[PDB]
């Protein structure tokens, strides 16, 4: 039928309206799954490994490394959050969120023969507007030990349990106002994570120290 | 599963995986579908597995013919094969407004609301608008110009413009020829019949019938002009006794006594035949045709042709009411006691030899309340969708004619009903308006598919359709050549009142129904 | 990220050997490939120098022709869009009777020219919409061009000549003595009423001699031989019978009853006797000539030699009622003795072998009767087979020209002519549509540059020509191919002539058939099926 | 050689003990599972796929249980039970499976604490006794002459099917074809709906048009098309018998060695229909059915009586025009009496409903048979109403034959497990304990309506619960709709006291038959 | 040679066309008269042809010879026809026929 | 109408090997079974006898 097929029999082709289907159809699987790990009151993962090794997991790149899929669309967006894992490390499960409700609503208008060049001009000044008010509506102000706990509980809520959540909250804001120096950047590598494997969940803790 | 952990070979969708694999179904359904509605369609091929070319453009059809396995798929086929039977036509739209309900459905299911709700908004839109329905519809007169029109718009659709010009006078001709007054119209009294000889624009009507079988003697006469018809289904070859009896001779002699006698029951017959022949035309101008839906032994076709007599045999079941009503016999199932007032008359009877196939013209009756319909063309594609163009036709102007009242096309009456239905909106008490709204969105998917075939913009086009129908309150439709509304009434395009109402009834029942479904099982195994 | 879902909807429904191909380049560049294959595969046998084609069918029936109905026939044609075009062909066949190979190749140009005109930007309605208008101009322009008419049907010299052009198409070298003997044949029938049978000339095919030795008989000619011990007759009085020549017998159970010694001593001498009555009734009535369709009896056949009567069985239904039709009798369904005015009569009936074949002869005396046959002889089968389709494409032409008596000229001239014309109609129209109308004139060059491919010229030298002198003014010069380098010259003084119906009919039949495939927009090709094939073709 | 010595064939597999009653329970809980979600006035349809190309679309209990196919022999019996409910009283299909799951749940509890399943079986036996006598206690009269009350009675038997939106229409023609088929002969009542009430569904047209005929409506046709398609006020005669020239039963021959014994033959066959036509004649009749051919020369004697005949008609099609319109089948026209004669039917018309004809022997006066037409989308659509209108027959005949209400939404397992645990509280025994367990486990009924109306169980459960310890409480149930608690008594929800009766002994049996049950052995031959 | 989704013919058809087929063809002929030169003259020579059977034919006769070969090549079946034809017609000089059509080929 | 598909989305994308269990009855009652039978299967070795 088409062109690829006639010079390579055996090639996998989807072409017009079919690709779009197939990516947005993707996407919207991504999003189907990862919708319940968003908040504080999302739902806990058990992801088996092929090995048997049990991990519970509710972060938004962990789970989508350990999803066993296999779909072209689905690793674009895969290496998207790795990279925003990377780099702010957090925001993965609100990233593919926003990639697959940003595919529906275009969808939506370009079921009804909308090119999809006249929405990609529409995001792109959505996003240079959006971009604009996020700069006028954000908090500058000097950040004590107490709006550091408050991010510390704002990201540790969503990924443990309340009284976890708040033990790591003191020790993680702890450590970096210890290994923090006065207008230098922070380098992480000086904080040591070690696990120990004998005591509850709730006795980590922080040495100001070496172990 | 439950069902998988007492069936292991189980296959099951639960929850949103049902509404998800329906919904996709019944998209694909649609999309398939949508370059068939309107003039400005596009033909598609069918091949069978042994190789059969079939041209179509009808939804049914088509339906049939696409290589389909999907449950939802056979509930939408089987919605359009009752639609198609009942009323004729309407089977792409009904397939289009399913897809599409279900999808604006699915528009606010996604958004975590019950189908439930959506459920009620249908059944409320879908009262209102039978209500408006009935306020729209234009109870006129059914002269000739109006079935003309109603023909044009159906048949326009199937097949090419000038194909479709001939076969709407050829159908409205047909149509009102069998008609009685105030009586229900038997569409059988029609007989479609295949030639593959000539032009497809020369089809045309034969006022009488055509029969696909001709005289078996040679010596037989051609063509007749005057000719006394004989509806009769009379055995008129030997027949054996029915208690296994046999013969039994001593002498040469005594066989040929018994081979003369045991001729002598149907030569009675043969005999009365020739002579109600002979009392009703002494002369040989006139002419007698003799037609049997039993068959005709050589020795009997020899004797009625050695008397000017034509025979044909093994007619169709139905010709004989066909004939009855056309040339104005009596149709006789013996020849016990006959008389001349139970002759059918017909001004002309030839016979037209095609190829190895012979046919039976019997024409120039007085008043056939029963005709013929003679489709020609180069190829057997050809006749087949000149055969569907055809039944289209013939049941759109019968639904005309039934209906005292007719409803304008083009779409306008969808945009009029989604607006009526939006002003409704908040009247319904609940969230129930979503699915009214979806509902009104699902009825203006015939202007937009519309306009799409017709090659412009959906959005535009139907926005300024609506704000003309919402300035001037008229029906207004698509132009297919401008894109601009115009008044499908002054044109003169028109829908079926039934086909409308059968679409609303028979769309929001099964897009209520596929809605409620949460669970697909295949376990019978 | 290793392999690409089908998409969701129809690609996922679809069944498991079902195709589907949509829109222009997947379906409809598509059909115009197929179709132009179709068309480039038959191109070679168009013309008088049109090469024979050997194909073997699935049934390792060996053909060897250049008929172009013939080779699509015997072609296993698989593409749906060739398929139609095959169609097309067939309905011109049927129709007219030659023709055929214009069709094709009328529609493959039509079809490749679609393609270019689409490629440039035009839409498939526009092409339908312009190639219709053309066609209607070319339907009004052809009587303009007719340049002479039959005018005599009767006389063998003119009707030889008129068929000479249809029959030398096929078989190129020896033209015109197949044209007098089918001349000769046709207009032995063809009585006073202006209705020709096509079906009355009858052609028997006896090998060994070559076919020049091949004759025409005012009569038919059975490939069989006599059953009894007279094998010939001066003054047949023959008389059919479609009963087996034997005593009838009850049609519902026949069983001799014998109670005493008598009855069981003389039944056989009183059957023998019956049948002895009955056959000396036959031959009292003075008909020397029995022809039955059924099975002889012994007795019969003794009583039949002892009265010196010619017996002939014939199989067919078929050939009982073309004997009946060229003697003039009448099947007697039982076996009584024909009265005078239902005995058939021929000047002569006799047995003889032609070659090595033992054949029965109802022979006439006059140039007349209700069928004629032509006895044709050669080296090969295959040769006279397709001596055979030359004499049914000749018979064809006559019909035609019975049913229609004007003659257009051919070898080309009459489509430059309507080419140069439909040009000249579209310059002068406006819109997208004169784009559609100059491609449907110049897909008529499609005749004269494969007839001078076929003949060994450069073929557009020759177009060059056929225009200027069109241009000068005469309409009547086509292709000259007894020549080695391009030369055109005037037809109606050289004799080549095509009938009217023939290319109205062609050019009508390859129009809608280009048009029917344009049409199509998608395909959806079910699984093929191995079945024992399809009950309605038995 | 020396193949190996056992006792017992090969391919038996035999297993014992605990893990088969946890087995058998959780066989059962799976089965309850399946259709656990269609209980309810918000019961969402599930689409089953026929073994052999069809679709049930449908949401009644029996018939997904019917439609599906299991392995484990305790899946079995429970689809059996939903079978002998279907069949018995009509409805309470999904809802008996669901009792019968929730009663082995909570046995299973006591069979894992050291408890014999002879106790509690005597315990559940002793609640099913109590059950009954509190229904009996708790039910209301009705009487059948209130054709408003059965007309609600209807209503609220088909409120939780697919049909309500037309429930006004489906509950007139379900009463009036249960009406008309009510007969009594020799003193014997007799509602027999599965022969006499036929319900016919063809295409097309709208559900608004289905109603039920005062008659008879088959598909066929004319025999000769110069007889009349409608005739005003006919007289039916009725015939199981050819009229045609048939073989006898002996071994005959004929001998001919005349000359016109073949056609005098042939004449006598002849004479002997013309006879036989000339009998049926003879009683002046207008229209002859027959279940059996009708030769050519039969049709046309009868035509020259101006006669209608309908050729080749189903026995159970003839035995209800029978009923309808009076006559009586008889075989040999020669003993065709005046009162065989069927006179009542008001009109027979035989009219094109899409490309087919079909025959009306409507209007006549005093039927005892019916057709119901059913008018509508497709197939499927068509076949789920007839599966309603079959529920909604069965409970107004059971209604009809038992006048009795109980509460329904619930009400009625509220009441009846307060009383057996107010019962309970006397007991001293161990026994208790199941009886206690079984008659809260009566309280799934409720619990699953709240959670298909998506409200919350617990504290809406709670509430009810704690409503049914006072004293004028019996008739409170919840809403399927809004999900809150209602008194019965306003709602106007009522069932069939028959049907909760059979609903609680089924359950109650089907638990005490598997409870029973250990050491299933399997894979023997016949 | 393109792959050419929906092909034109039955899949498996052979196709050969130019002059290569016609000096194919004329090798074919000349094989086949080969297979009955030396059984010419006064000093022609016999022939044993064994069919499947074990059945032998011995035999001097053009005809006979070119019929108990199952020849299926199409361009050499002529000669065989055209001997058959000189047997019919004639009777003598079928060996004569293959061997001047061979040599007019050649 | 003799086959179920797979649902779009991540029922489709799922390896061939895999198994997704998702709600409550798929995932917590059987984890539930599966604990309560191991603790079954333990049972008989507890205390002194
Ligand atoms: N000439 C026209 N101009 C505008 N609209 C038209 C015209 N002809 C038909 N229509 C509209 O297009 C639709 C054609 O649908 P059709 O192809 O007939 O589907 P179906 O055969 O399933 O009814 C009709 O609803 C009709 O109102
Ligand atoms: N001597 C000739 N010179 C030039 N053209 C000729 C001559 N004889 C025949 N033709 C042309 O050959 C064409 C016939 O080709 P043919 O193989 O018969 O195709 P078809 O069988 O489809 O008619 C005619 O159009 C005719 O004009
Ligand atoms: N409006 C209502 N509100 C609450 N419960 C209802 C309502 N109508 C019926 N019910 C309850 O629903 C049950 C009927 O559900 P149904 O699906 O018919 O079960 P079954 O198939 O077993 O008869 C009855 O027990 C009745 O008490
Ligand atoms: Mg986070
Ligand atoms: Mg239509
Ligand atoms: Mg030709
Ligand atoms: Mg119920
Ligand atoms: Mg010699």
């Amino acid at each position: 039928m088409a062109a690829v097929k006639t010079l390579n029999p055996k090639a996998e082709v989807a072409r017009a309206q079919a690709a779009l289907a197939v990516n947005i159809s993707a996407a919207r699987g991504l999003q189907d799954v990862l919708r319940t790990n968003l908040g504080p009151k999302g739902t806990m993962k058990m992801l088996v490994s092929g090995a048997g090794d049990i991990k519970l997991t509710k972060d938004g790149n962990v789970l989508l490394h350990e999803m066993q899929i296999q779909h072209p669309t689905a690793s674009l967006i895969a290496k998207v959050a790795t990279a925003q894992d990377d780099i702010t490390g957090d925001g993965t499960t609100s990233n593919v969120l926003i990639i697959g409700e940003l595919l529906k609503q275009a969808d939506l208008y370009i079921s009804e023969g909308l090119h999809p060049r006249i929405i990609t001009e529409g995001f792109e000044a959505a996003k240079e507007k959006a971009l604009q008010f996020l700069e006028e509506v954000k908090v500058s102000r000097e950040m004590d030990r107490e709006t550091l706990i408050d991010v510390a509980r704002t990201s540790l809520r969503t990924k443990v349990h309340a009284e976890l959540a708040d033990v790591l909250t003191e020790a993680v804001v702890d450590s970096i106002l210890a290994i923090k120096k006065q207008d230098e950047p922070i380098d992480l590598f000086m904080i040591e994570i070690m696990e120990m494997k004998h005591k509850s969940e709730t006795d980590t803790s922080l040495i100001r120290g070496l172990v | 599963a439950a069902v998988k952990t007492l069936n292991p070979k189980a296959e099951v969708a639960r929850a949103q995986a049902a509404l998800a694999v329906n919904i996709s179904a019944a998209r694909g359904l649609q999309d398939v579908l949508r370059t068939n509605l309107g003039p400005k369609g596009t033909m598609k091929m069918l091949v069978s597995g042994a190789g059969d070319i079939k041209l179509t453009k009808d939804g049914n059809v088509l339906l049939h013919e696409m290589q389909i396995q999907h449950p939802t798929a056979s509930l939408i086929a089987k919605v359009a094969t009752a639609q198609d039977d009942i009323t004729g036509d309407g089977t792409t739209s009904n397939v289009l407004i399913i897809g599409e309900l279900l999808k604006q459905a699915d528009l606010y299911i996604s958004e975590g609301l019950h189908p439930r709700i959506i459920t009620e908004g249908f059944e409320a839109a879908k009262e209102k608008a039978l209500q408006f329905l009935e306020e729209v519809k234009v109870s006129r007169e059914m002269d000739r110009e109006t079935l003309i029109d109603v023909a044009r718009t159906s048949l326009r659709t199937k097949v090419h413009a000038e194909l479709a010009d001939v076969l709407t006078e050829a159908v409205v001709d047909s149509i009102l020829a069998i008609k009685k007054q105030d009586e229900p119209i038997d569409l059988f009294m029609i007989e479609i019949m295949e030639m593959k000889h000539k032009s497809e624009t020369d089809t045309s009507l034969i006022r009488g019938l055509v029969l696909d079988h001709g005289a078996r003697h040679p010596d037989m006469k051609k063509r007749v002009e005057d000719a006394y018809i004989l509806t009769c289904n009379v055995s008129l070859e030997y027949e054996k006794t029915e208690v296994n009896s046999g013969f039994f001779y001593k002498s040469a002699e005594e066989r040929e006594k018994l081979v003369k006698a045991e001729r002598k029951f149907i030569e009675d017959r043969v005999k009365k035949i020739i002579e109600l022949k002979r009392k009703v035309c002494g002369d040989s101008d006139k002419g007698f045709v003799v037609i049997n839906q039993k068959g005709i032994d050589p020795f009997s076709l020899d004797a009625l042709s050695k008397e000017g007599i034509v025979a044909l045999r093994r007619a169709k079941r139905r010709n004989m009411e066909r004939l009855t009503l056309a040339c104005g016999g009596v149709a006789l199932n013996s020849f016990d006691d006959l008389s001349p007032d139970c002759l059918g008359h017909a001004g002309l009877v030839y016979e037209y030899t095609l190829g190895e196939e012979k046919f039976t013209f019997i024409e120039k009756c007085n008043n056939p309340r029963s005709v013929t319909l003679l489709i020609k063309g180069p190829n057997k594609h050809t006749l087949t969708q000149i055969k569907d163009a055809v039944r289209d036709g013939l049941r759109a102007v019968k639904n005309a004619i039934d209906d005292g009242c007719v409803v304008p096309g083009a779409g306008a009456v969808e945009v009029a009903m989604a607006e009526a239905l939006i002003k409704h909106k908040p009247s319904v008490k609940g969230r129930a308006q979503l699915g009214v709204q979806a509902f009104a969105d699902a009825l203006l998917i015939i202007p937009k598919v519309l306009a799409q075939n017709s090659g412009f913009d959906l959005q535009e086009t139907l926005v300024k359709i609506q704000a003309e129908h919402s300035e001037s309150g008229q029906l207004v439709g698509v132009d297919l050549n401008t894109g601009e509304p115009m008044v499908a009434a002054e044109v003169g395009v028109w829908d079926n009142y039934c086909v409308k109402k059968q679409l609303l009834h028979s769309c929001t029942v099964i897009a209520t129904n596929i809605l409620l479904v949460d669970e697909i099982m295949r376990a019978g195994m | 990220a290793l392999h690409v879902p089908k998409a969701p909807g129809f690609a996922q429904m679809l069944k498991e050997g079902a195709k589907h191909f949509s829109g222009l380049e997947e379906a409809v560049y598509r059909n115009i490939q197929a179709c132009k294959e179709l068309a480039q595969t038959t191109r070679t046998a168009y013309g008088p120098n049109g090469m024979n084609k050997m194909v073997i069918n699935h049934l390792e029936k060996l053909f060897v022709t250049n008929d172009a109905a013939t080779i699509l026939r015997e072609l296993e044609v698989q593409h749906p869009a060739a398929k139609m075009i095959v169609m097309a062909s067939h309905m011109q066949e049927q129709e007219v009777g030659d023709g055929t190979n214009f069709v094709l190749v009328f529609a493959g140009a039509l079809l490749e020219l679609a393609e270019e005109l689409l490629r440039i930007g035009l839409s498939v309605s526009e092409v339908i919409e312009g190639y219709e208008i053309a066609c209607r101009k070319a339907h009004e322009i052809l009587p303009n061009l007719v340049c002479c008419s039959a005018k005599n049907l009767r006389d063998i010299d003119e009707v030889s000549s008129l068929l000479r052009t249809s029959i030398m198409s096929k078989q190129y070298g020896n033209e015109v003595f197949l044209a007098k003997l089918i001349a000769q044949a046709c207009v032995s029938i063809f009585p006073d009423s202006g209705h020709f049978n096509v079906d009355n000339i009858r052609v028997c095919k006896i090998l060994g001699s070559g076919i020049s030795s091949s004759s025409v008989l005012h009569g038919m000619v059975f490939k069989k031989e006599t059953e009894g011990d007279v094998t010939s007759v001066k003054d047949a009085k023959i008389a059919v019978y479609s009963c087996p020549f034997d005593g009838m017998i009850t049609e519902t159970k026949g069983t001799v009853l014998i109670k005493t010694a008598e009855e069981l001593m003389n039944f056989s001498k009183g059957e023998e006797n019956l049948m002895d009555a009955q056959v000396k009734a036959i031959a009292d009535t003075g008909a020397n000539v029995v022809v039955t369709g059924g099975k002889v009896a012994d007795m019969a056949l003794h009583y039949a030699n002892k009265y010196n009567i010619m017996l002939v069985r014939l199989n067919s239904k078929w050939d009982l009622r073309r004997l009946c039709k060229t003697v003039g009798a009448t099947a007697l369904p039982r076996l009584t003795p024909p009265v005078l005015e239902e005995m058939g009569h021929c000047d002569s009936v006799y047995l003889s072998e032609v070659g090595d074949t033992q054949v029965v002869v109802f022979k006439h005396e006059k140039e007349d009767g209700a069928i004629s046959t032509i006895v044709l002889r050669g080296s090969t089968d295959n040769l006279m087979d397709d001596i055979e389709r030359a004499v049914d494409d000749g018979v064809n032409t006559f019909k035609v020209l019975t049913r229609d008596k004007r003659l257009v000229p051919g070898g080309g001239a009459t489509e430059i002519e309507l080419a140069k014309q439909i040009t000249s109609y579209g310059e002068t129209c406006p819109g997208l549509e004169q784009y559609a109308i100059k491609k449907f004139a110049e897909a008529f060059e499609a005749i004269p540059r494969a007839l001078a491919e076929n003949s060994g010229v450069k073929a557009n030298e020759v177009i060059s020509k056929l225009y200027a002198v069109h241009q000068e003014g005469n309409k009547n010069v086509g292709l000259d191919i007894e020549a080695e380098v391009p030369a055109v010259k005037d037809m109606l003084e050289a004799g080549i002539l095509d009938t009217y119906l023939g290319k109205y009919w062609a050019i009508k039949l390859a129009t809608n058939a280009a048009v029917t495939v344009l049409r199509v927009d998608q395909i959806i090709m079910a699984k093929p099926a191995g079945g024992p094939k399809p009950p309605s073709g038995k | 050689g020396h193949r190996p010595v056992l006792v017992l064939s090969q391919n038996t597999k035999r297993e014992s003990g605990r893990k088969v009653q946890s087995g058998n329970i959780n066989a059962a809980k799976t089965i309850a599972d399946i259709i656990r979600t269609c209980l309810g006035p918000k019961s969402m349809m599930k689409m089953l796929l026929d073994p052999m190309g069809g679709i049930v679309m449908t949401n009644d209990g029996n018939a997904i249980l019917r439609e599906i196919q299991v392995q484990h022999p305790a899946a079995k019996s429970m689809i059996e039970i939903s079978r002998t409910q279907d069949e018995e009283v009509g409805d309470g299909t999904t809802s008996v499976i669901i009792l019968a799951g929730e009663m082995l749940s909570v046995a299973e509890h006591f069979l894992e604490q050291q408890m014999h399943p002879t106790v509690v079986i005597s315990a559940y036996r002793k609640a099913l006794d109590d059950m009954i006598s509190t229904l009996k206690k708790i039910s209301i009269p009705v009487d059948i002459s209130d054709s408003d009350m059965m007309l609600n009675i209807i209503n609220s038997s088909i409120t939780t099917k697919a049909i309500s939106r037309w429930s006004s229409l489906a509950c007139n023609i379900a009463l009036d074809a249960v009406k008309m088929v009510q007969f009594e002969e020799n003193g014997r009542k007799e509602i027999d709906i599965k022969k006499y009430a036929r319900v016919e569904k063809i295409p097309g047209g709208i559900i608004e048009d289905s109603c039920v005929l005062r008659g008879v409506m088959i598909n066929k046709d004319v025999t000769h098309p110069r007889m009349r398609r409608y005739i005003k006020n006919p007289r039916i005669v009725l015939l199981d018998s050819s009229l045609e020239y048939k073989k006898g039963e002996s071994q005959t021959d004929i001998e001919i060695t005349r000359e016109e014994d073949f056609t005098r033959i042939l004449q006598m066959e002849e004479e002997y229909i013309q006879q036989l036509c000339e009998d049926i004649i003879q009683l002046k009749p207008d229209v002859v059915i027959t279940e059996k051919g009708i030769s050519d020369l039969a049709q046309h004697y009868l035509m020259r009586a101006n006669i209608t005949a309908i050729r080749r008609v189903r026995k159970t099609d003839n035995n209800r025009i029978a009923r309808a319109c009076g006559a009586r089948i008889v075989s040999r026209p020669e003993e065709l009496r005046e009162d065989d004669v069927g006179t009542g039917a008001g009109l027979l018309e035989i009219k094109k409903i899409g490309d087919e004809y079909f025959t009306f022997i409507t209007d006549c006066k005093d039927p005892k048979a019916c057709t119901i037409l059913l008018r509508g989308a497709s197939k499927e659509i068509l076949s789920e109403v007839e599966r309603n209108l079959q529920d909604a027959m069965q409970v107004c005949r059971n209604v009809l034959l038992d006048p009795q209400l109980v509460p329904g939404g619930g009400a009625s397992e509220m009441a009846v497990a307060h009383a057996l645990t107010e019962k309970s509280k006397a007991m001293t025994g161990v026994e208790q304990w199941p009886y206690r367990a079984v008659a809260q486990a009566l309280e799934v009924i409720p619990r699953t309506l709240i959670q298909n109306c998506g409200a919350s169980t617990i504290r809406l459960l709670t509430s009810l619960r704690a409503k049914h310890t006072q004293e004028n409480c019996e008739t409170w149930g919840v809403n399927g709709e809004t999900g809150t608690l209602v008194d019965m008594k306003e709602l106007g929800i009522w069932e069939p006291l028959a049907v909760k009766l059979q609903t609680y002994k089924t359950a109650v049996e089907t638990a005490v038959l598997l409870l029973r049950i250990d050491d299933i052995v399997s894979g023997h031959k016949k | 040679m393109m792959p050419t989704p929906v092909i034109l013919l039955k899949e498996g058809t052979d196709s050969s066309q130019g002059i290569p087929q016609l000096v194919s063809n004329i090798s074919a002929c000349q094989v086949i008269a080969e297979a009955v030169r030396t059984t010419l003259g006064p000093r022609g020579m016999d022939k044993l042809i064994v069919d499947g059977r074990g059945k032998a034919t011995i035999s001097n006769d053009g005809a006979t010879i070119l019929k108990l070969l199952d020849v299926v090549h199409p361009a050499a079946k002529t000669l065989v026809d055209i001997a058959k034809s000189q047997d019919a017609e004639v009777g003598d000089g079928t060996t004569s026929v293959t061997l001047l059509a061979a040599e007019f080929l050649k």
